[PDB]
C-alpha cells in the first residue's frame, strides 16, 4: 500500500521514498472530470 | 484479520459486472511427431532401418 505519510523526517528515508513511486507504478476516477475514454473520443 | 486485509490495495473498477485479466503463454513451442515414413510411401516403424 501507499505508506504512513505521517512521520518524521528521519523515517523518511530511501526505503520509504521507494514505497512511494512503487505504489505509482502499479498501475482512475475524479470528481469533476470524465473518463479517460470520454476525452480520447472527443480529441 | 482486518491487518491481513489492509495489506493489499485497491482497484475500484468501472461496473458491476464480471471482470477479466488475459494472461500469455510464449510463441516458441515444440511440436509432437506422430508418424514417419520413407520415400514410397510406408511407415517406420519401431524395427526399421536408417
Amino acid at each position: 500500500n501507499f505508506p504512513r505519510q505521517m512521520l518524521p523526517f528521519s523515517k523518511k528515508t530511501k526505503q520509504w521514498r521507494k514505497d512511494c513511486l512503487l505504489w505509482a507504478n502499479q498501475k482512475n476516477y475524479s470528481l469533476v472530470r470524465k473518463s479517460v475514454i470520454h476525452k480520447k473520443i472527443n480529441y | 484479520l482486518d491487518t491481513f486485509l489492509n495489506s493489499f490495495p485497491t482497484r475500484e473498477f468501472e461496473d458491476d459486472n464480471e471482470y477479466y485479466w488475459d494472461v500469455i503463454g510464449s510463441s516458441r513451442r515444440n511440436i509432437p511427431l506422430v508418424e514417419a515414413r520413407d520415400e514410397n510411401g510406408v511407415v517406420v516403424a519401431a524395427n526399421a532401418a536408417n
